[PDB]
RNA sequence: UAGCGGUUCUGACGUGCAAAUCGAUCGUCGAAUUUGGGUAUAGGGGCGAAAGACUAAUCGAACCAUCUAGUAGCUGGUUCC
RNA sequence: GCAGAUCUUGGUGGUAGUAGCAAAUAUUCAAAUGAGAACUUUGAAGACUGAAGUGGGGAAAGGUUCCACGUCAACAGCAGU
RNA sequence: CUGAUAACCGCAGCAGGUCUCCAAGGUGAACAGCCUCUAGUUGAUAGAAUAAUGUAGAUAAGGGAAGUCGGCAAAAUAGAU
RNA sequence: UGUACAACGGGGUAUUGUAAGCAGUAGAGUAGCCUUGUUGUUACGAUCUGCUGAGAUUAAGCCUUUGUUGUCUGAUUUGU
């Protein structure tokens, strides 16, 4: 009456789809999340799970923004044009 | 040679259904016509009719008559013929009572 | 589920679309490895939690 | 061939269920052409496919018997397994006594 | 009766249909009744018509990660002539 | 440097082509397709669930299972068109 | 679209669990049991023999609990006036 | 190729218990008619009586049979 009868019930989700990092992690009564932290103003991350700093840091998703600072660093931060030299 | 002699007679599948499952008399009597079929015409494909196979189902799995009249006819293959060239086809003959009939060959002109 | 959000919804359609094996084509070409699709979710086999 | 589709439709298309439809095996080829249920509702127009009418649950026992109970058989002690108030209440008595008084 | 329990056979099964199910028998069956969803309460803390019972097959003290390769007078191994 | 730590990962044996594939009353004849039909499909029988149904709709859950065409390597603890 | 002994959970197409609406005729006190109509299935590996020992179902002359830890299991009993 | 064997039918044995069908001044009565009765009849009517120790079954591990119809040369291995 504990183990498979007792999985027979069992049909409603705690938690649902985080908004913040789409993880399925985010507890429906309590409205926050556990993965990420949401809705807090922070992201949740602890030294002792040294893994979950592997997993969600920088360096892991597109990096849509950084990419281009330290080949823009590589310039000097150059603002305007070039111009045309031959061929 | 031709051999397309067809006789009829009268199954006892009293004697032959004796002690079997209800759940498979029926099954039985069909799996044993076609026996009876083999020994007489010696042949080894039977077909049987679906109209014999009514009569015999007319009471259920477990209602099989005692007696049935037959008549079998013993016919050659053809068209991709089988593994024997002969077979042998088992209808019903209609009567009121299968009780006093001797076995007959049935006169085809 | 039969009556639904538009989140689920949309999360479905990613899910179909994905449902494919490979194009044939890149099994031919040049400096390739990829010999089928792992990534392969069936609704039998291996549910999506959504 | 494989007649799933059409035995559905068609029985979707004459409105008995699925357990009266009748597509006859003589015509079989034609029954697997016909996909659609445009082709099936000709199909039962000239017919190829039938109703296969209702089985029949006769009352005729019943009204037999109930005819009898109306002349006052099948009303011993055997033929009776419930308590007096349960078959007729004593307050349906006492209601139908006093409304015709009153 | 339905339902909700689960007594007895110390029945079946016991490398099972099932990490507790099946059959028969049985208790209760309009209320301190059953039950969905929402919600509250969270670990030496909840919650308990109390059995140290239950807390997601885990409970006289949950699960996960880290300190942590914890310590061991105690078992076991410990590689060619 | 290895023979064994109920050592780790992996692989392969005897047992063994055995234990097993036995709840839910039940299937049979013909034809069609096909290389091949105890199982497909149609027809004829026989039956069952018997309107707290094995019937019609749905909530939760699932996610394309829905429907047609083509097809049987792997799955459906036998088979399979 | 399924809403479940194959579409959800139980590692599985797992005799488990899981909220609810409609609901015919007969018998009968009755939504009981038994039979049928409307719908829906005919799916659960099969063929042949049918010895042991089993599981499920039974019956026994005469005595009747002497059996056993204990009448455990069956039997009887039963509906209505 | 045989007073063989088989399948049916026949006879005996045996179980049960008098079939289906038809008939009857039998049937508690009930209605319905008429000369209304001194069995007045028609129709209904569980049942009963006559045919009916009838009918059914009878070998699957019963017996017997000159009857009817059939069957009777398929594969393999073996030596001092």
């Amino acid at each position: 009456g504990k183990g498979t009868p007792s999985f027979g019930k069992r049909h409603n989700k705690s938690h649902t789809l985080c908004n913040r990092c789409g993880r399925r992690s985010f507890h429906v009564q309590k409205k926050t999340c556990s993965s990420c932290g949401y809705p807090a103003a922070k992201t949740r991350s602890y030294n002792w799970g040294a893994k979950a700093k592997r997993r969600h840091t920088t360096g892991t998703g597109r990096m849509r923004y950084l990419k281009h600072v330290s080949r823009r660093f590589k310039n000097g931060f150059q603002t305007g044009s070039a111009s045309k030299a031959s061929a | 040679l031709k051999d397309v002699v067809t006789r009829e007679y009268t199954i006892n599948l009293h004697k032959r259904l004796h002690g079997v499952s209800f759940k498979k008399r029926a099954p039985r009597a069909v799996k044993e016509i076609k026996k009876f079929a083999k020994l007489h015409m010696g042949t080894d494909d039977v077909r049987l009719a679906p109209e014999l196979n009514q009569a015999i189902w007319k009471r259920g799995v477990k209602g099989v008559e005692y007696r049935l009249r037959l008549r079998i006819s013993r016919k050659r293959n053809e068209e991709e013929d089988a593994k024997n060239p002969l077979f042998s086809y088992v209808e019903p003959v209609l009567v009121a009572s299968a009780k006093g009939l001797q076995t007959v060959v049935v006169e085809e002109d | 589920a039969a009556q639904k959000s538009f989140r689920i919804k949309q999360k479905m359609a990613k899910a179909k679309k994905q449902n494919r094996p490979l194009p044939q084509w890149i099994r031919l070409r040049t400096n390739n490895t990829i010999r089928y699709n792992a990534k392969r979710r069936n609704w039998r086999r291996t549910k999506m939690n959504i | 061939a494989n007649l799933r589709t059409q035995k559905r439709l068609a029985a979707s298309v004459v409105g008995v269920g699925k357990r009266k439809v009748w597509l006859d095996p003589n015509e079989t080829s034609e029954i697997a052409q016909a996909n659609s249920r445009n082709a099936i509702r000709k199909l039962v127009k000239n017919g190829t496919i039938v109703k296969k009418a209702v089985t029949v649950h006769s009352k005729s026992r019943t009204r037999a018997h109930a005819q009898s109970k109306r002349e006052g058989r099948h009303s011993g002690y055997g033929k009776r397994k419930g308590t007096r108030e349960a078959r007729l209440p004593s307050q349906v008595v006492w209601i139908r006594r006093l409304r015709v008084l009153r």
